[PDB]
DNA sequence: AGGATGTATATATCTGACACGTGCCTGGAGACTAGGGAGTAATCCCCTTGGCGGTTAAAACGCGGGGGACAGCGCGTACGTGCGTTTAAGCGGTGCTAGAGCTGTCTACGACCAATTGAGCGGCCTCGGCACCGGGATTCTCCAGGA
DNA sequence: TCCTGGAGAATCCCGGTGCCGAGGCCGCTCAATTGGTCGTAGACAGCTCTAGCACCGCTTAAACGCACGTACGCGCTGTCCCCCGCGTTTTAACCGCCAAGGGGATTACTCCCTAGTCTCCAGGCACGTGTCAGATATATACATCCT
């Protein structure tokens, strides 16, 4: 139940950075599910890369490669 | 006593958090979540700190973009509050 | 003319496998050839990226397998990996 | 020889309207 | 011809960008020292003396192709039209567009008027038609009730019209992509759809105008020749023939380019023929005293400086001068209104 | 010498192992290509081809036809979740769209 | 006479065209538009027939998908008529 | 450069054609301005694709735009097209 | 032998023409790499770096700071129409977002 | 070990454009990733062009067309100008 | 217009991260050779374009009307704001060791080459699966009139 | 007020006929296979030094929960205008056909340029170190939101 660690205020702040002024009470569980799906995809790709390298550690480069795979190139961590 | 009307602090926080760049989700809970998700794909896995930082940066960027789209959908519906159907429409149009 | 190459004969053989009493039009054959070329390019590019990322100069079956896992959805990936493993095992046997 | 003189929308003395 | 450059104005920029030059300007006309010019999405009214642009009208996406003034009894109205086949009559002095006529469903090549009994407007569009309109008198509220008087069918796309000098309201000449023809525009005949009465023989005719009451100046592309032929003698030689060789008076040597849509003009009071060329020059012919005869003068493209550099290469399409030949305008494909005194 | 078996015969495949090996070696994917790489890639392509063809032939049968036209391939792809995900940014010529009318647009 | 209620023939056309695969834009007008657009990038350009046809297939696919997204947005807005704002919203969320 | 090109071939994408495209997409009612919006969007799309295709054609030192040019352009734009020699 | 002249100096570039040539060669892009491809690529990369840095430093000045930080690169990229299209599917770490509030939310 | 980066060259360009400006570590890493990403894009497009045209060599022509395909309008124009200028200077010397 | 809350700014502190220097060494540059690539010229036939003429489907224009967009209003509730209490996250410091990174060996697999052959491709041709179509069956829509 | 019957338009289904492209066969040629050699990529072992995990204590900022009021979601109602549907007229797409040449595609040749190699050295990276640009803390002036 670590998805609940993404608190209501955390999602509220994320929405605020997105320009959202008023937030419905059902937005929180929807956002938790969305974040979970995104993390599942990215982490699956990263762990596939980590397994290919015969490594038991997930490196920042594995995440970068997964993100680039999904068309979400990330700068500031190498590559 | 003094009491700002609804929406004032909302705009203030919008401005405040668009001015900053610091990660908005707490680091420890997100690390726990990342490890929990990862363990379903391979047990006994170790994460570089930079890896969790990259995951958090990407996740926050994704959520902020999705909230921009959700807010646009809400405005389209002649509404100022964002609701789950807004996120669903945004994601359906995005190809997700 | 100059010999052009396509996967027409192989797609036809596979079709007669799955559905013996059925045919295919030229446009459908072109679509299938395009599909095979596209999946080839995707998997080969992923294998090349894996070799480069791991500082290896060989595209081996391990690279192709990880590329298949990365590119294809879950169940398709599982069946594709099973088929490839079976093919390589049978090839090595002979 | 005169150079080419640019006349932008703000340089017109009057705009014709519909 | 003691002509000197007076202005080089860039006032038809697209997106209001000073960097727009390639856009081509197509037609200009003097109000009955004020000239209206058209090209791109704008119609401009320019004072040739001072160089100030008096008025500008913009319609989105339109590529204006023709403008013409008419003195109405007491407004000097300005007609403009172009790509969209809509004739827009603008009251320039008042500062607004009065009415719009949806004349053609295809692009309108060019417009013309004449000293007809009143308010006539021939419109030549790419649908292979020339329609004669009677725009009527404007009511108290600046509204026009346009009527269709007659439809001319053409074997090709019409490019320029010139009402016959000695009978402007009886017969009309028009230059088309298939050659030149004459159409009977007399109102007493009852039939409303009329084919070409006579097709003249000298290929497209991209320039056409009367030098005097009897002599016609015409040109095509890829011939390096400007033909002068008599209207009176040709019409006397017609009989009943639908195809009639013209009575040629002289030929004038012109640039040999095969490029089309290079139009000519005249200044009858001075016996002048004007036509720009692909090098930006203005070829001038004084045919009063008048083998291919030579131009009396070639006014070379003075290469004015643009953005600090010379505009070395361009093309001039239309050249028009006032009756007294005190001001000559040459329009370029470079968004430059060349003005000469 | 000995008769040639063909690498596809050894792998029990129908797609060309030799041609796939040549394509890997000439596609500039790596300085070296292993012996097992073409076999695996050919097997994967053959399986994907079998899946699409199975679905498309089912579509043709449902459409009372004996030949696969692009419509049948489009139906097969878009009615299968995983193939649709795989061919997400792909447009098939002469394929059309799946029948779908939103509930609200139907008569009340 | 028969005066099918408004919307019935609309649903009928939806069914008719979602059943079929034939291209919906007339061939010669689209060919001319393709040549006109290509003119601004090069002159005296020739087009293989297959090239024009590929452009038309891709263009119709794109427009159909855009109209699906537009319709979803319109229904989100509690509406049945698609309007320019719907296309604008769909294109913005798509990232175009 | 051609001198007097009539940039009016977008109107050839007719109102009924846009309605048919809408119906294939499941649209029931269409507003009047949808047609001009669609024309602009189609112009932008075709401009991007044809620019890429002509760029390939220039690179090949060819003067005719082959179907593979369009396929490569669409692949660039992430719009993979099957059925023309993929 | 003769005094060594760097290929970058010959091309008047600061980016490494030799390193770019090696990367092109050791990257499986083609069997052969021309002598001009590295120069063109180094020039283009140097131009893009200069273009991004100019706007990033302008953004840094506009905030009264001497050092460029990820926020500054974010501002530079997202305030230029052309760069934002080039990096339209790129997320810059610690860049934040451009300040933007929709009109109807304002009072 | 030696971990090659474009840090020194980015610093040189920065001192050419803003002589009085510094750059942070994270900014430098972002710039390094940007350089590497654009390198990969241009190189991949050039490789695709060479493969399409049945050529085994990546000339400056392929790089020029890759820049045209990838970068938007004004950026593409300026990049092509810079590249052709660099090639002209290299050939002359 | 004032009270209050927040924001902006103004300064001092201090500090750790940037940027500069020095030493080393590995990748780059100079010089050279050799062969395959690619430019260039010639030739040829395919495919693009261009025109014409008739036929008919589609577009276009207009007219009437209904139903859907859109504004105005009223109500009820659900979300923003604030305050107080509780939780746990962040920081720091310490300790441990798993495993990521590097090095050396050795060897097995893959590139390369030469000879042989049959798999696949172009071409050619025949017939039957599908396009088309004219008639009947069905199912679907819409309105008038009775219960 | 609602339903049911009836007509009416539309679509689906079915049997007949035809046509051109799928599907099979033939001949050839060049791409894959086989057999062999050689070199180095990488697989595996051994060693080491980071850094990732765990743990513990203290502080305090953030989260949580509850109250409360009001701004808004939304349901309803009415109006009117604009999109649909359908008839009639206008237009030009499209099919078939013929004709011409522009240029793509292929072939033969030949000089150029680039891969590969040996040699030499300086450009760039690692490491070390000093100091000043920016984060932090505390205090005072300016903005503005609600009463």
């Amino acid at each position: 139940d670590n998805i609940q660690g993404i608190t209501k205020p955390a999602i509220r702040r994320l929405a605020r950075r997105g320009g959202v002024k008023r937030i419905s009470g059902l937005i929180y569980e929807e956002t938790r599910g969305v974040l979970k799906v995104f993390l599942e995809n990215v982490i699956r790709d990263a762990v596939t890369y980590t397994e290919h390298a015969k490594r038991k550690t997930v490196t920042a480069m594995d995440v970068v490669y997964a993100l680039k795979r999904q068309g979400r190139t990330l700068y500031g961590f190498g590559g | 006593p003094h009491r700002y009307r609804p929406g004032t602090v909302a705009l203030r926080e919008i401005r405040r958090y668009q001015k900053s760049t610091e990660l908005l989700i707490r680091k420890l809970p997100f690390q726990r979540l990342v490890r929990e998700i990862a363990q379903d794909f391979k047990t006994d896995l170790r994460f570089q700190s930079s890896a969790v930082m990259a995951l958090q940066e990407a996740s926050e960027a994704y959520l902020v973009a999705l909230f921009e789209d959700t807010n646009l959908c809400a405005i389209h519906a002649k509404r100022v509050t964002i609701m789950p159907k807004d996120i669903q429409l945004a994601r359906r149009i995005r190809g997700e | 003319k100059t010999r052009k190459e396509s996967y027409a004969i192989y797609v036809y053989k596979v079709l007669k496998q799955v559905h013996p009493d059925t045919g295919i039009s030229s446009k459908a054959m072109s679509i299938m050839n395009s599909f095979v070329n596209d999946v080839f390019e995707r998997i080969a590019g992923e294998a090349s990226r894996l070799a480069h990322y791991n500082k290896r100069s060989t595209i081996t079956s391990r690279e192709i397998q990880t590329a298949v896992r990365l590119l294809l959805p879950g169940e398709l990936a599982k069946h594709a990996v099973s088929e490839g493993t079976k093919a390589v095992t049978k090839y090595t046997s002979a | 020889v005169p150079s080419v003189q640019f006349v932008g929308d703000d340089d017109v003395l009057s705009h014709i309207l519909d | 011809l003691h002509l000197e450059p007076l202005h080089f104005l860039q006032c038809h920029s697209r997106n209001n960008s000073p960097k727009d030059l390639e856009t081509q300007l197509w037609a200009c006309a003097f109000e009955p020292q004020t000239v209206a010019t058209c090209g791109g999405e704008a119609v401009c009214v320019i004072d040739c003396q001072t160089g100030l642009v008096l008025h500008k009208y913009k319609v989105p996406g339109e590529e204006f192709f023709s403008v013409a003034w008419t003195a109405l009894t007491r407004w000097n109205m300005l007609a403009a039209a172009g790509l969209r086949g809509m004739v827009r009559l603008l009251h320039v002095r008042a500062g607004f567009c009065c009415s719009v006529i949806r004349a053609h469903k295809k692009a309108i090549a060019t417009l013309c008027f004449s000293p007809t009994h009143e308010t006539h407007l021939f419109t030549a569009s790419y649908d292979k038609r020339i329609i004669l309109w009677d725009i009527g008198v404007p009511n108290h509220d600046y509204k026009f009730q346009a009527s269709q008087l007659l439809t001319l069918n053409c074997s090709s796309v019409p490019l320029r019209l010139c009402p016959v000098a000695t009978c402007p309201d009886s017969f009309l000449l028009a230059g088309c992509e298939g050659g030149c023809g004459c159409w009977d525009v007399r109102l007493d005949q009852p039939q409303k759809q009329r084919v070409c009465e006579v097709n003249f023989v000298f290929q497209r005719v991209d320039g056409l105008a009367f030098v005097n009451e009897d002599v016609v100046a015409s040109k095509g592309s890829g011939q390096g020749t400007i033909y002068l032929w008599s209207w009176s003698q040709t019409w006397a030689s017609r009989g009943s023939q639908s195809v009639l060789p013209v009575v040629i008076l002289a030929q004038l040597q012109w640039s040999p380019t095969s490029l089309a849509y290079f139009s000519l003009s005249t200044c009858p009071d001075k016996n002048l023929v004007l036509c720009g060329d692909e090098e930006g020059s203005v070829w001038i012919y004084d045919v009063e005293h008048l083998t291919l005869q030579p131009p009396t003068q070639i006014l070379k493209w003075p290469q004015p400086v643009a953005l600090g550099q010379p505009v070395t290469k361009t093309m001039v399409n239309t050249v028009v001068a006032n009756a007294a030949f005190t001001y000559l305008t040459a329009l370029t494909d470079s968004n430059i209104v060349s003005i000469w005194k | 010498r000995a008769k040639a078996k063909t690498r596809s015969s050894r792998a029990g495949l129908q797609f060309p192992v030799g041609r796939v090996h040549r394509l890997l070696r000439k596609g500039n994917y790596a300085e070296r290509v292993g012996a097992g790489a073409p076999v695996y890639l050919a097997a994967v392509l053959e399986y994907l081809t079998a899946e699409i063809l199975e679905l498309a032939g089912n579509a043709a049968r449902d459409n009372k036809k004996t030949r696969i036209i692009p419509r049948h391939l489009q139906l097969a792809v878009r009615n299968d979740e995983e193939l649709n995900k795989l061919l997400g940014r792909v447009t098939i010529a002469q394929g059309g769209v799946l029948p779908n009318i939103q509930s609200v647009l139907l008569p009340k």
